[PDB]
């Protein structure tokens, strides 16, 4: 597709001015340029590292001679340097390690997520399948369901004593029980703290269900039982504990997945941090619990889609009339199917009769390929998101990425830290995190800082998606330019979707449109706020 | 496109803000839900024979962000103030919070006057609803004289929905950007 890269002889003709002297950093552009050309022996690693070598020479040159007449030359080489990246991204492939990475930590995983994880199983025979779980931490789902559920009512509580709505809105609502769950957190925070300083040994469950046995009167037999069954299940469905996960755990982003899964309760963000490091340290493709196998291309490619259908609502219908009549996973929705024609409804019913095998239904991911320099992430309504990553093992970006994620909780605990360590109440703290963030703000990351402000509402209040800013798709993009721009910690994100198409995955790959994909596990909406609204409020009155 | 504008999407909680964006740049409204994905809403645009790349950039309506928004302002060369003509909430906060916002941070920065949602002026479930108080859905004539008081360089409206204006609003805000 592109331009063979310019070689030493086709440099200096282009750089050529007159009245010239041969500089040493402009020689050491040309030396660095050869070796690069009789490199025809060595990895892809080795090559892209002598063009970043190439890259920072050219820099110095320029801002050393700002004058200079080979600058308007060089930079137009520089342009050369990021299409070698691709053409070295697109030729030397290395086959990617056949293992399956889920991540469900917090609490038991559900049957859904198994039923998903086994369509997975069923047809990548060859795949080894991991599905991480942290032994420790069995009690994070149940502690934040007890804490909101607590603070739920305490918010209700200043309701009833009040009229229908006076101002007495959702919004108020959420407000007010954000107040009371900041207080609730802090308070397990600090006794978290007190008691592994008094021994740092004990466990977080130990401590999570002392807690809920001092603070809710919850009964430790049922919790130990919750524990056993959710270690039992998990052991059963290809378990692997995070604890014995070593590389991690002494790695310098496990303080960073603790801060998410214990202070934070965000374990949306805790999976975004394991995900990338269990492809660094053991290569393969990453996928969300809510993700489903690819369909085969050729299939339902015989009934005409409707044209009174979106082409979404058309790639729904297709694994709910598979799941209808073929009833690999239970209890599968079928409100989109049953919204169509009898007719076309039945053409379903013909076009799944005639398979036998889940072969002839979900494409089987078989040999894939990859470059060491590149993670491959999933698309969505033309963006980035990290429900779909392909890596080499110890590819290049997966460590660029981990560095990404491990800058941008650098500033963020830089800003929070001094604010929680006051104990005050959410809008004090808030308040007094928010005067740090924006000291520390300006016009290359104010849009990121905008976001971090956010932090401390992470999934108990309406339209905060901090965590993709932080550890999700915001710091892959971010990595993308760091390879691209031959840098380490880019913030201001200059590159666009043609860009990071480089790195696509085959959407033959994934069926992305699941029925568990609509409903967020640590983000809802202003509709579903709503909602949640006159739900609560008649379930305190009954 | 080697010339960058940053155009930044402003306007209340629940006036199609988001919807408007993704609408524009994939041409599929979200109705059904939106992932949770790296936004990065850059359209290529060929004018004059020089391409130009359009920065897109959402922001948080509510009261809780005040302080947090104006963090993405810097570098603004264009603003959508939003608004929706089914909300008069919206467009009666586009003169008392958003103009002298966006003149606070970025005061020779031009902006558009963007009315959302239009398909439900025509909708007969949401006139009733409103129609239970004085409230009526805001009229273009209406907006067009707030444009002109509060020194907006345009008038437009759209739905997401249809996709009806929605191509003419970001138009008219390469427009804003270029002109004097
Ligand atoms: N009828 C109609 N609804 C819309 C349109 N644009 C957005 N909406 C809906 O109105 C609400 C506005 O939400 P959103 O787009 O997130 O606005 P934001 O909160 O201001 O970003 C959502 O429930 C949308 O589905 C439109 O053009 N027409
Ligand atoms: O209680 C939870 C919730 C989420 N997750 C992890 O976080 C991912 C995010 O899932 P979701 O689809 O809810 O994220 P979204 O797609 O909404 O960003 C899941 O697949 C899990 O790996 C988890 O381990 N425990
Ligand atoms: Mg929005
Ligand atoms: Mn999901």
């Amino acid at each position: 597709g592109g331009m063979s890269l310019v070689n030493r002889k086709q440099l200096e003709k282009m750089a050529n001015v007159r009245f010239r002297t041969q500089e040493d950093e402009y020689v050491a552009i040309l030396d660095a340029l050869e070796e690069y050309h009789n490199m025809s022996e060595n990895t892809v690693v080795e090559k892209y590292l002598k063009l970043k070598d190439i890259n920072s020479l050219t820099d110095i040159y320029i801002d050393t001679y700002k004058k200079s007449g080979r600058n308007k030359a060089l930079k137009k080489f520089k342009e050369y340097l990021v299409t070698e990246v691709l053409e070295l991204k697109n030729n030397n492939l290395t086959p990617v390690e056949k293992n399956l990475h889920f991540v469900w930590i917090g609490g038991q995983i559900n049957d859904t997520a198994i039923n998903y994880i086994n369509q997975w199983k069923d047809v990548n025979s060859d795949y080894n399948v991991n599905v991480f779980y942290d032994s420790n931490a069995f009690l994070i789902n149940t502690l934040k369901k007890t804490v909101v559920e607590s603070a739920i009512n305490d918010t209700l509580e200043s309701f009833r004593e009040n009229l229908n709505d006076p101002r007495f809105d959702y919004n108020k609502f959420f407000r007010k029980r954000m107040e009371i769950i900041y207080d609730k957190q802090k308070n397990f925070i600090n006794y978290y703290k007190a008691q592994r300083e008094e021994n740092p040994e004990l466990i977080i469950d130990d401590i999570v269900k002392t807690y809920l046995s001092n603070e809710y009167s919850k009964e430790i037999d049922e919790l130990n039982t919750y524990i056993e069954e959710s270690l039992n299940k998990i052991t059963q469905n290809s378990g692997n504990d995070v604890r014995n996960f070593e590389e991690f755990k002494n790695g310098e982003s496990f303080n960073l997945y603790e801060q998410e899964l214990v202070e934070r309760w965000n374990l949306a963000a805790a999976s975004d941090i394991l995900r990338i490091s269990a492809l660094k340290e053991i290569g393969g493709m990453y996928l969300d619990v809510d993700m489903l196998p690819g369909i085969q291309p050729d299939l339902f490619e015989s009934i005409e889609k409707p044209s009174s259908v979106t082409v979404d609502f058309w790639e729904m219908t297709k694994l709910e009339a598979i799941m209808k009549y073929k009833e690999y996973i239970p209890e599968y929705t079928s409100e989109h199917f049953d919204m169509l024609d009898e007719e076309v409804q039945s053409s379903f019913e013909s076009v799944l009769a005639s398979k036998s095998d889940k072969s002839e239904i979900f494409s089987s991911l078989g040999d894939m390929e990859a470059s060491p320099l590149e993670v491959k992430i999933a698309f969505n309504s033309k963006g980035i998101i990290n429900q779909g990553l392909i890596s080499v093992k110890d590819s290049y970006s997966s460590n660029l990425i981990v560095k990404q994620i491990e800058n941008r909780y650098k500033i963020l605990n830089n800003s929070l830290n001094p604010a929680i360590s006051e104990d005050n109440d959410f809008n004090t703290t808030t308040n007094t995190f928010i005067d740090s963030i924006m000291a520390e703000a300006n016009a290359d990351n104010g849009r990121f800082m905008m976001e971090l402000g956010k932090y401390l509402r992470v999934g108990f209040f309406p339209d905060v998606k901090t965590t993709i800013n932080l550890s999700g798709p915001e710091a892959y993009a971010a990595a993308y330019q760091d390879l691209l721009m031959f840098k380490e910690g880019s913030m201001n994100i200059h590159l666009i979707e043609a860009d990071l198409r480089n790195f696509e995955i085959s959407k033959t790959n994934i069926s992305q449109s699941t029925e568990q994909e609509m409903a967020s596990l640590w983000s809802f909406d202003d509709a579903r706020a709503k909602a949640q609204f006159e739900e609560y409020k008649r379930n305190y009155f009954e | 496109g080697s010339k960058l504008i940053k155009c930044v999407v402003v306007g209340d909680g629940a006036v199609g803000k988001t919807c408007l964006l993704i609408s524009y740049t994939t041409n599929k409204f979200p109705s059904e839900y939106v992932p949770n994905v790296f936004d990065n809403y850059a359209v290529t645009v060929m004018i004059g024979g020089e391409p130009y790349t359009l920065g897109l950039f959402d922001t948080a309506g509510q009261e809780d962000y005040d302080r947090l928004r104006p963090l993405s302002y810097p570098q603004t060369d264009v603003f959508l103030v939003c608004f929706s003509v089914v909300s008069p909430s919206s467009f009666e906060n586009v003169k008392e919070k958003w103009v002298p916002e966006i003149t606070h941070h970025c005061p020779k920065t031009p902006f558009l006057l963007v009315g959302t949602q239009i398909d439900l002026r025509d909708d007969p479930s949401t006139i009733e609803k409103l129609a239970k108080n004085k409230q009526k859905p805001i009229t273009p004539e209406t907006a067009e004289k707030l444009a002109r008081d509060l020194k907006a360089v345009k008038y437009v409206e759209c739905s997401a929905l249809t996709q009806k204006g929605l191509k003419n609003v970001f138009d008219e805000a390469i427009l804003a950007a270029l002109e004097p």
